[PDB]
């Protein structure tokens, strides 16, 4: 007997079904680390990452809500965009779209 | 991509089909639905979901809501799901799926930069209780209440005063005022009975143009026939509700002279079991009529080792009776009987019994209401098992019916349904968080109109708020006038429209009840069983169509020395 | 720990009753508050070993005798009421004239 | 039919001719009266007395009373009697027999549906004590008071600023108004009083209008024969009080030019024994005169063995002075002295001085005004047997004495009879209940202007009031709203005419000093005596008619070790 | 006539040229000027200067001060001198000679019948602080800081929810307004601080047309370019001051693009050395441009042996971070840097770092502003020997420098400088008194609006305030009106004018802010140093024109274990 | 004395700490507050004898044991955190997994 414990049902959960994705290889080709968020809108991220920004346009990355991607200063890695849904309007960020897109 | 279920878990709270222990009891509920979209469940922190253009859009305060409570295990009598719940304007605006609309799909609950969050990622949230049976001994019961999980307070008095320490009762005009005005200081939703005890009808029409939403008709005071008529009849005029504590000692008549009287007009019945006060030894049959809605007061649940040996000198002491008085010993004896103790857990389990209340110092305990009625249901569970209407392998419908025991039906009794006593839209935001180890007993947080009011809070100094020592403490939502924005003053009609507030001066917003004579037993959520039961004279056996109603006392309860210090 | 109103409330009974404790202790005959601090602390920590309310409702009138207590106190105390929780939860225990 | 003496006690409190012990002391009180009709009597609870159409009548909320104090021994300066007390609106309505006159005969006060019932048979009730030297160091303080019995406190002060430790005195309008809208807060009656050290008149006149009740002479600012003349004629043109701390120095002259500055004008002598100050060594000799109101302050009251070695340290910090400079020594020194203080004690047995007050904080116990009050008369009791005016075998004339030392006498030195002071009808409802074993020291239940204000209280989620840890706290008299109505502000006339409550926004009642330059010796209920005292030079002594007075230092006093923890 | 030295400073406090030794620190002051007479010195108490016609003068309340501090050392950005401190009306009126014109040379200060006197000789009297990093969690801090000598707090919160853990963010209108409305409780100056992560400027207008003071950008919100272009944008139309936490992460760019974001706008950059929030590793950079104000969060301050290994799990609970999500793990781990640490105590001795604030509950400690501030100050002198400024044998150099860290700067920084911040006519009358033992640790006396509002306080039934226990207890100055009329609720100028405290119906004060966008590095008193400041990518190295800066952990600081009982 | 609202607050958590001592003494298996204050009192006792941050993270992990107190508290107890003032000031005490 645990007070309040779970009994979790085994197996995985599918994330972000049903969704337009995209591999890009990125690197780090700045002097300190970068850290990106799962909903970050990938095409406006850190200068200092280089990597195909015209086909992250509108996507973020396609990882568990809350938790991010870490590039180490020199560091190089494929990684796995989604599409933004709902009105797929980016407004914030670096403001280079601020509008539908 | 992919997750497993237990990081997924640990992460955003359990999903459809995992199920959670509540406490330390052997009741487990199991996630019913899900309102999320997979991949799209926002997180507030360093670098999370919950910030401007990803999760949180540009949308004026107008058009989002002011707080969400993100990723939390609702239990309420209509489900147990997961949701995030969105408040606006101190009321809950919705249950959905918060989060941006520019950026993410199936969002209903819009945040912006005018948005607080509250992680409630594996916790559970529900409706603030309602106890309907105080009796306004001291003021430092409003914060015992609320520590508890209790939002809302309806009862009466006037202080640690003889009628009071007896009755539900605030008599008269210049009390009712004093206790309205002292209600805008206290934390939680307060509604005022008044002392329906007279023969003269004038007497209690002044009341309730004073502002009591109810009278309370107590054996103390005179539980006549004649006093009980009167006390419907201005009831049913005036839209108020009426709470009896019957004649114990069958003086006037027997409980069929009581419930004739009473003659099918709606009444809520104090301590139905009897042990609180009410016809020696049958009150307990009240509740197979229609017209009756019936509650237990909590000393006697559930049945345990040590219920009947300390209910004697309670009895005396709530009563100003006299030990060497032979007939006040007597008259206390009777009251207390193994059988209808017994019979009452199984009633409740039944839905037989379809509220909990306290009996707040005068033959009941003020913080104990929640925790008592989970004691029962666990209690029950071991005892007889599954419900009939239970379905899949989880106790989420016995739970249901428990809930409902102290939130909605409360507020349906009392008319004040339409404000509060649950999760739905439009009404007020009084919500209680919980983590699962400490359901029932211990809150994590208690949010009063939109705003935490009390939580437990460690060193004030420290550089978090988690180090020990860690208590609760009253927080900005029990201050002064914010205090005033976030609770309620119930008031009858009458007292409404005569402008009872203005002339008072009340600070606090103000709620009118209604529909206090059209509730009947068919209404109570989960529990509206009407059994033809029958108590033996003699033996004081109750039986339901001829069979025993019974059940064994507990030598050891969960949600009990586990968690407190003493 | 989230200590609710009524756990702090009886930090401070048992705080009363080492009071209490230390004098029986040097031999001084306790007074009006000192005698029910310490019956009172003495069957709160017998409800947290798991006796009975029966059992308390009789132990507690062995605590303290007329003799360790100042003159008038016995009759300044017809009873004692403290409640506890008990294995069960919390429960009533009333000791009638404790001191004898 | 018939009962015994004793059962009666038992069931209804003491009748005519029986007796009770003050708390443990050696006084004695014996019912002179008793106002009910035997068979009559009311009582509240299970199947008791006050029930419909039984002790409780059919007539509307202006036709009874809102509060009855069932079966009461009353103590007050004019009766130790048996009766019930009806509060109506706040005020005292009757002292009588309560009941239903439909079935009862001899009803004066009649209970009905907006009745609320405290039962106070085997209780002793008193009217509220008033402490009229309060020094306004901290606001704690009148939690303190309440508790101990203290319903009025009249003093002055700002905070823990060193003027206020050494002197009662609110300096000038900006503090005045500050203070007056920080009584709003406080759970007593509050008037305050100014500096009156000055010799410029209109420094006064603005101090009065800008609210204070009276002016406050003190030789830490000052106390020399213009300023005291300055104040007397502002007193006299204002009806305001004047309260004196002579010139212990004897700087500007001795007590002989005081008292002919003074001029045969009313004023109130504070600690005219002197060790609180006062010209040093024949201050006590003002006590003799017609126009001099004199009070004591408690530390010295009653003379112990304890006495003299705590009282030098206690002057140095309350007057801020150096023990290392001799001048400031040697007058700290010739205030102390064992043959005035043992003489006070006499001459207040004797009604010489007619008033007991604490000077808290500075010389002063705040809480200690009633119980030190009461440890006198036993100490007198035991020295001096009984008293020329006694007849029977008890203390009721000692006792009626004594109690209008800090009730009645300090409420007519000041002003505010008419409001306060007794338990007489049209007077505020502050009342006091004690079990006899407790009289003095601390009370069963405290009441505010019709409402329970504080009172001690067990476990706040108890099934009763009663379970540990008993102790007091706040009611609901003393919260909000509901405080600001069952207290008052005393302002002086000036203040009240000029709008000061409304300027300030004052939430409480508002009450108007008068009668303050009428008032003299021969006015003291109980405590007129103007005796032809004298006093040594050199050795100090007291003389009264060339009899030496004195007293016996006590080693054990009654109220003291048996009922406090610390 | 003539008296000695040591004699002199024992009954009036030390004069011109005394040394006096900062609580158990190496810090040592020394009376620069001295504005009395010799010999016309006032003092109060029984036979002392301040009495009618001597020290105490004829004239109307209009024509004297409600209150004079006595001999008190002034310890203030401008000077350390001793001189008597009149308050008038709440407001400091004059630091010059107190006293009677009619018998005393050279007063400034008049003293009549309408003045309160507050004996500060041997005390060292202080403007109130300033925290402009709260974090409302809890309304138990406002006591807290206010016991600790901080008098006015500015952040944001609505109670413990997880966005106000994180972040001084008081999310929108509704609970902006609720907030506002809570502050009336609370006994020390408040103002407001919106979110400002949005990039939709009339999301940000609404807010400080709400009440706001100031918007707070984080990284938790996200702190993006467009998000801090936004909010400066609004910043410069509106007056209200910006507040910044950084991109960690470097998510959105590195410190210069953040710094570009910025484009030369005024901007208090909150916790600058890092380990609080921001750009890693180079936040600390942000110390050389002349736009930026700033500060650090106490935590850090000063560097001692403890400091890093209670960084982590503090840094995780305050951010809603996982320690098993690696990433979470390494973003912590990023932020806690010993070189930074190291170099900041330096930095601040330089004047670099002009502001110290506590980050409440959220990485910080309430109650620990000041104390850390001196204590900084002590282990630089200990390390760095004398300050480059330093005139005389003395260190009245670096303790201006320093206490301008908590009162003057951080007034200046948020628009209030103009009501609160130091002593000087006109300003609010917020002051502290201190025993030079207790410096910085345990004030005497804490004065709000010319009222006591907490001081320590001794047994309340004592005979005087002195005896034990002695602890901090709420005084008049911190009661219901007397409370709001010495309190102050700052409003942005657009708020002030939309009648918010007409529509809230505020209480207390109101003042407006005004002068936020002005403000430059040049501008903060004895701290304007631009430093030409780099810091190592690879080894976290800070250098200022090449030099490694970095100084060495405490093992044991002063104002410690001496004072505290935990 | 002068004791700021953090002192005060401390002598609530020494006097909880009190009752548990008293009843792991007795032989009792110990509860959720009783062993929060056990442990958090040590730790604060070990910051008076100037033990450094490191050693009582440490130290705090050894003073209960899973059989020293009840049914699953040690899973209710995934760490214990502790201020108190040290030879260097005020410190944060994380003690992780304090029971096994
Ligand atoms: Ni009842
Ligand atoms: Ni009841
Ligand atoms: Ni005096
Ligand atoms: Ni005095
Ligand atoms: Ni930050
Ligand atoms: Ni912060």
């Amino acid at each position: 007997m645990i007070p309040g414990e779970y009994h979790v049902k085994p197996g995985q959960i599918a994330l972000n079904t049903g969704r337009a994705t995209c591999r890009v290889v990125v690197e780090n080709h700045g002097d300190r680390p970068i850290q990106v968020g799962s909903h970050y809108h990938f095409a406006e991220v850190n200068p200092a990452l280089k990597f195909d920004r015209q086909q992250a346009a509108g996507y973020r990355l396609n990882i568990p809500a809350g938790t991010a991607v870490r590039f180490e200063p020199g560091q190089k890695r494929e990684v796995e965009l989604v599409a933004f849904a709902g009105h797929r309007a980016v407004f914030g960020f670096r403001g280079e779209v601020m509008g539908p897109l | 991509s992919n997750i497993s279920r237990q990081a997924y878990a640990d992460m955003f709270g359990p999903t459809v089909g995992d199920k959670v222990r509540l406490a330390d009891t052997e009741l487990w509920i199991e996630v019913e639905d899900d309102l999320t979209t997979y991949g799209e469940e926002v997180k507030f922190g360093g670098g999370k979901v919950i910030r401007d253009g990803m999760g949180q859009g540009q949308m004026l305060a107008a058009d989002c809501v002011d707080l969400v409570l993100t990723n939390a295990l609702i239990v309420d009598h209509w489900g147990i799901v997961k949701a995030d719940i969105g408040v606006k304007d101190g009321r809950i605006f919705a249950i959905g799926k918060a989060g941006n609309p520019d950026i993410q799909p199936n969002v209903t609950i819009p945040i912006g930069a005018a948005t607080e969050v509250i992680a409630a990622e594996g916790k559970i949230v529900t409706a603030g209780g309602i106890d309907t049976h105080i009796h306004w001994i001291c003021p430092q019961q409003a914060e015992e209440a609320l520590v508890s999980g209790v939002t809302t307070m309806v009862g009466g008095g006037t202080g640690p005063a003889a009628g009071t320490h007896a009755t539900t009762c605030t008599p008269g005009p210049w009390y009712i005022s004093r206790m309205l005005q002292a209600a805008d200081s206290l934390p939680v939703n307060i509604g005022l009975l008044g002392k329906g005890n007279v023969s003269q009808p004038d007497a209690l029409r002044e009341q309730v143009a004073a502002g009591v939403i109810g009278l309370k008709i107590h054996e103390d005071w005179g539980a006549t026939p004649a006093a009980i008529d009167c006390a419907l009849t201005v009831a049913d005029e005036m839209d108020i509700q009426v709470a009896l504590h019957s004649d114990t000692l069958n003086e006037s008549g027997f409980v069929e002279d009581t419930l004739a009287a009473i003659g099918g007009r709606t009444i809520h019945t104090f301590h139905t079991e009897g042990a609180g006060g009410g016809h020696a030894p049958d009150i307990i049959t009240a509740c197979a009529h229609p017209n009756i809605l019936p509650s237990s007061t909590n000393p006697t649940l559930p049945y345990t080792l040590n219920t009947i040996d300390e209910h004697l000198d309670m009895l005396m002491v709530a009563h100003h009776l006299d030990p060497d008085i032979a007939e006040d010993v007597a008259f206390a004896e009777s009251r207390i009987r193994r059988e209808t103790i017994a019979a009452e857990d199984v009633l409740h389990d039944l839905g037989a019994f379809s509220l909990t209340s306290s009996d707040s110092q005068a033959m009941g305990r003020v913080g104990e209401v929640i925790l008592r009625t989970w004691q029962v249901a666990h209690r029950m569970k071991v005892q007889r098992g599954a419900l009939a209407e239970e379905t899949g392998d989880n106790d989420n419908f016995r739970v249901k019916r428990y809930i409902a025991k102290y939130t909605i039906n409360p507020a349906l009794t009392h008319g004040i349904a339409h404000e509060v006593g649950s999760i739905e839209v439009g009404k007020l935001a009084d919500l209680v968080v919980w983590s699962p180890a400490f359901f029932g007993v211990k809150p994590a947080t208690v949010i009063k109109g939109g705003m935490i009011a009390i939580a437990p809070m460690g060193d004030i100094n420290a550089s978090i708020p988690t180090p020990q020592p860690v208590h609760y403490r009253p927080m900005f939502g029990a201050l002064g006038s914010a205090r005033h924005h976030c609770r309620l003053t119930f008031l009858s009609q009458a007292a409404a429209a005569n402008g009872v507030a203005e002339r008072l001066n009340l600070r606090s917003a103000i709620a009118v009840v209604k529909g206090c004579r059209t509730v009947q037993k068919a209404d109570m959520v989960h529990n509206s069983l009407q059994p033809n039961i029958t108590v033996d004279a003699q033996t004081y056996e109750v039986r339901v169509d001829g069979e025993l109603i019974t059940s064994e006392p507990a030598d050891v309860l969960p949600m009990a020395q586990r968690y407190f210090l003493f | 720990m989230e200590l609710t109103p009524r756990e702090k409330d009886k930090l401070l009974l048992f705080t009363a009753a080492l009071v209490a404790e230390r004098r029986l202790a040097r031999g001084l005959k306790l007074n009006y508050p000192e005698s029910v601090a310490l019956i009172s602390a003495f069957i709160m920590e017998g409800a947290r070993d798991g006796k009975s309310v029966a059992s308390l409702m009789e132990e507690g009138r062995h605590v303290l005798t007329r003799e360790q207590v100042m003159e008038g106190v016995p009759e300044m105390i017809p009873d004692i009421q403290v409640e506890a929780t008990f294995p069960d939860g919390s429960k009533l225990v009333t000791v009638h004239n404790p001191i004898i």
